[PDB]
RNA sequence: UGCGAGUGCCUAGUGGGCCACUUUUGGUAAGCAGAACUGGCGCUGCGGGAUGAACCGAACGCCGGGUUAAGGCGCCCGAUG
RNA sequence: GAGCCUCGGUUGGCCUCGGAUAGCCGGUCCCCCGCGGGGUCCGGUGCGGAGAGCCCUUCGUCCCGGGAAACGGGGCGGCCGGAAAGGGGGCCGCCCUCUCGCCCGUCACGCACCGCACGUUCGUGGGGAACCUGGCGCUAAACCAUUCGUAGACGACCUGCU
């Protein structure tokens, strides 16, 4: 009856300075701030939960107004708790600084 | 979920470095007591850096030119504005998440103030170096309201004294409690200290 | 010349056996280098002014790393130096206090770029010898020569700042 | 005003590094920021490790500044640092901090259940004295 | 060079009772009390010896910018000891060529007006520092006398009345006029 | 040491160049004028030097993963939080 | 009181000393001044009167026994503290209901939706439309037109007019 996902912030796309690659996303899970301790979240499912105007279907429940884009955490990023995630569809870029849910059910430990 | 940051004892750009990155991640931070930020170097140096900023006005029409803010809150608000992409829409929505105030708002008078150890004077600056408060520097640029702020901050300081005295009065009663009840909570205390509590 | 952690290398070399002298004398030098690859290259540099010898007219007989004979005993070292300035060259004699001989030369290189901006391709090291407690000509090394040492760490400024970056306690520094 | 001093024979605790969390006796001072490090009964070898990653205690054992690893071992056992360190309040809270690190979910449930009934009785007792203090106030 | 230690004892007499709140040293005795905060020197202040016989100051790992602050700590302390035991008496002699300088005190010594200086119509109202007492000496026609305990406050008031009697746009080498320091002494000589 | 080589016809466009390491003429000097070798821009996008002819790296069919050069890793801005 | 459009993040709160950094915290106060201050004394000082931290913890209900409570949970009026951009804060009971609330043990039940995801709150969330039941209280202002001329290119401004 509580929370089954970790708090994670979409900090931006994979980019240099004058280029930006939209197909890979950079994530900030609050709580992790070191390279050696990002191994737990490798391969975990990450989902960006938002809601829209029109009604859409929902598995195992009534149709509601919320939609998601499913994703997966690929590998770590620059020894600061930054970590890379790949989604099925690229982020709308309106979720920068917005919190998404990264899950634990793709677990190994 | 909203940070309240005490501005006393913090560097100008070091606290702004922590704040501006936290703002862009979508987390509201409130910087309070902005007369307490101090700047490295001797006082007569930092005065001329900001007095030469006052000379930066457009000759044809200073009314639309650079707005030289004089309050220590808006001076700290100015140095975060340059460190954020305020020309884009993401930057403009970021400045709405930043609330910066002089003194202590009654909204935040009964809130615990965070301290950033990455921006403090004692930990960042060498003890033999010189430092200049922004509150004293702002008054000599034209900020009138340091005497009003000092009287209100003195009033806020003594108002918290009774609360802290009441906090100590309740804490000794908190401490007195386990000294007459330990004969019946001695089945509940060791399970905390065999897992690393109360030691 | 770059640097890192330094190692003292004993490199010996000679000339190729020519008919007019088929047994050339064996030449031994102590070369400080990060690895043995550039120790051989620096061996041919230092020989190239003392004697009429080049790399193609010579060979490296043996290039091995000499180890510290007392890595756990504190020792005082004296280093003669010859570096290039913006103006003409100058001679230096330096003191360092370190466990190993190569560590003192490592401490010599990092101090030389700090005090005089002399980069590692400009300093030539002549001789490093064991120096006793006496015959030390700087108060900076002589100040550690006492049987009863006692000093605190007064302004113990703390680091590990960014682990938890927001806190409530103003951190103490007196320990 | 200083009580802790870097001294020949100062017992020190390592904050971070390779031998993190182990006790160190000081033999000799190398430089302004280097010292000779000896670890006889604490499973630490002899080397130099700088003053930044050590926190010094208030235990003094006497030996000359060039002890050959054996006289400092004999002084470590006759002073009996290991039992004296284990009875120190400082070492009580480092082991208590790491006891919370290994707290499994099942042990967290016992703590959570015991936290509730513990906290239910003190604040009941605190409120009992709170209204009692008002009785003698008037 | 970062020197490991730099030490100097401060021998104080038995008639002075001193205390210290960290670095804020308080010196009291016969002629009153003196408070002077010794912060921003970044040195410790150790009061050792039973019945408070000496004060000891050290500096650890310093270079020559704060080696020089070690001795000014003792030098300020001895002036506090000297200002409480024997005080500070700075006799203030007045020198004039033709027009005599008429000096007189108003409250106790606080307000000193300077008139008939070079025949100037402008009187010169100079306030002394707090705790500094001013008076006119005897057995000599014109000399001012400044009394107090703090060396900085008394001598600054002496410089205030010395710089008030300055000649403008003239030859200073010829117009040797004004009130100048005569001797730096104490209230009693013990 | 490496590369499959030789040979015959027509044939457009070009015939104002410029810059740079080094050598060097006239000129005090020039983002000046005039020479040698080599490489570039012209004809060429890309990362970097904030911006950009010629600077460093590197040359390009459309994409995914990984890794780098030169540069960098307080924020803008990816990375030493 | 129920349905019905739109907007988005959201997934427990931390209800507060000041300040020093070559120095702090909390006490009794045998002692002295006006609950506050000073001296002295006592235990920590990598802080454990620790934000490396504090409180609550929700699967639920049905019987009994053990630990806690008897002074406690919950259900309408009086009295105070708050202004720098103002707090769902404390005390008195009552005509009404408990040893249920929380900590250990017996005893069963709850679509056991048969492995498959946006589940779980702040949410009587902000804005507009109209339906509902009942109560209490309301009665205008601005602009145009005219006049004025302290004003004025035109707008605008100052005035008067049962």
């Amino acid at each position: 009856s509580g929370r089954l996902w970790c708090k994670a912030i979409f900090a931006g796309y994979k980019r240099g300075l004058r280029n930006q690659r939209e197909h890979t996303a950079l994530l900030k899970i609050e709580g992790v701030y070191a390279r050696d301790e990002t191994e737990f979240y490798l391969g975990k499912r990450c989902a960006y939960v938002y809601k829209a105007k029109n009604n859409t279907v929902t598995p195992g429940g009534k149709p509601n107004k919320t939609r998601v884009i499913w994703g997966k955490v690929t590998r770590a990023h620059g020894n600061s708790g930054m970590v890379r995630a790949k989604f099925r569809s690229n982020l709308p870029a309106k979720a920068i600084g917005h919190r998404i849910r990264v899950m634990l059910y793709p677990s190994r430990i | 979920q909203v940070l309240v940051l005490d501005g006393r004892g913090h560097l100008l750009g070091r606290l702004a470095a922590i704040v501006a990155k936290q703002v862009l991640l979508g987390r509201k931070v409130v910087v309070v007591r902005c007369e307490g930020i101090n700047i490295s170097g001797n006082f007569y140096r930092n005065k001329l850096k900001y007095l030469a900023f006052l000379r930066k006005r457009m000759n044809t029409n200073p009314s639309r030119g650079p707005y030289h803010f004089r309050a220590p809150s808006r001076i700290f608000w100015r140095t975060v504005r340059g460190m954020l992409p305020h020309k884009t829409k993401r930057g403009q929505a970021a400045l709405d998440r930043l609330k910066v105030f002089d003194g202590i708002p009654p909204p935040y008078d009964k809130k615990k103030r965070m301290v950033v150890p990455a921006a403090l004077k004692v930990v960042r600056l060498k003890p033999t170096r010189k430092f200049a408060y922004l509150g004293r520097l702002a008054h000599e640029v034209g900020w009138k309201y340091q005497a009003v702020t000092a009287t209100l901050e003195e009033k806020r300081k003594e108002k918290a004294k009774i609360h802290y005295r009441k906090k100590k009065q309740l804490m000794r009663l908190r401490k007195q409690a386990e000294k007459n009840v330990e004969k019946k909570i001695d089945r509940f205390t060791e399970v905390l200290k065999t897992h690393g509590f109360l030691v | 010349k770059a640097s890192g952690t330094l190692r003292e290398y004993k490199v010996v070399g000679r000339c190729l056996p020519t008919p007019k002298c088929r047994t050339p004398p064996l030449y031994r030098m102590r070369i400080f280098a990060p690895n043995h690859v550039v120790a051989k290259s620096r061996f041919w540099y230092f020989v190239s002014q003392l004697k009429k010898m080049k790399k193609s007219s010579g060979e490296i007989v043996y290039c091995g790393q000499v180890f510290e004979k007392s890595p756990l005993r504190v020792k005082n070292f004296g280093i003669w130096l010859r570096y290039d300035s913006r103006s003409g060259t100058h001679n230096m004699y330096r003191e360092y206090r370190d466990l190993t001989t190569a560590g003192a030369v490592t401490q010599c290189y990092r101090d030389m770029g700090a005090r005089h901006r002399a980069r590692a391709h400009s300093i030539q090291i002549m001789k490093v010898e064991e120096i006793a407690a006496s015959k030390c000509r700087r108060p900076a090394v002589k100040q550690f020569h006492d049987s009863k040492i006692k000093f605190p760490l007064p302004h113990r400024v703390l680091r590990r700042q960014h682990k938890p970056r927001f806190t409530t306690k103003r951190p103490n520094t007196f320990f | 005003v200083f009580r802790r001093f870097v001294e020949v024979g100062r017992v020190a605790y390592v904050s971070f590094g390779p031998h993190a969390g182990k006790l160190v006796a000081i033999v000799d001072v190398i430089d302004q920021n280097r010292a000779l490090v000896d670890g006889p009964c604490t499973r630490v070898r002899r080397q130099a490790m700088p003053f930044k990653c050590m926190q010094l205690t208030d235990f003094i054992l006497k030996f000359p500044h060039s002890a050959r690893q054996k006289y400092v071992r004999k002084a470590w056992e006759k002073a009996d640092i290991n039992t004296k360190w284990a009875a120190t309040r400082w070492a009580k809270k480092i082991e208590a901090r790491e006891r919370k690190a290994k707290m499994t979910d099942f042990d967290r449930y016992k703590v959570m259940k015991a936290k509730k009934m513990r906290n239910r009785i003190i604040k009941n007792e605190v409120k009992k004295l709170q209204r009692a203090a008002l009785l003698k106030a008037s | 060079m970062k020197t490991i230690l730099s030490n100097q004892t401060v021998d104080i007499p038995e008639n002075v009772d001193i205390s210290l709140k960290g670095r804020t040293v308080i010196v009291k005795g016969p002629r009153g009390t003196l408070r002077r905060d010794f912060n921003h020197i970044n040195v410790e202040l150790s009061l050792l010896g039973k019945k408070k016989k000496r004060l000891r100051v050290d500096k650890w790992w310093g270079n020559r910018k704060e080696l020089a602050t070690v001795r000014t700590i003792c030098s300020h302390v001895q002036n506090m000891i000297k200002g409480v035991t024997l005080g500070f008496r700075y006799k203030m002699r007045s020198v004039y060529a033709h027009f005599p300088i008429n000096v007189v005190i108003q409250e106790n010594g606080s307000l000193v007006e300077i008139r008939n200086f070079l025949g100037e119509k402008y009187i010169r109202r100079v306030r002394m520092r707090p705790g500094v007492a001013c008076s006119v000496s005897q057995a000599q026609k014109d000399e001012l006398v400044l009394e107090g305990n703090d060396i900085e406050l008394v001598s600054n008031s002496a410089a205030l009345i010395q710089q008030a009697t300055t000649v403008k746009n003239k030859d200073i080498r010829k117009f040797l006029d004004g009130i100048y320091v005569s001797e730096k002494g104490t209230v009693q000589q013990a």
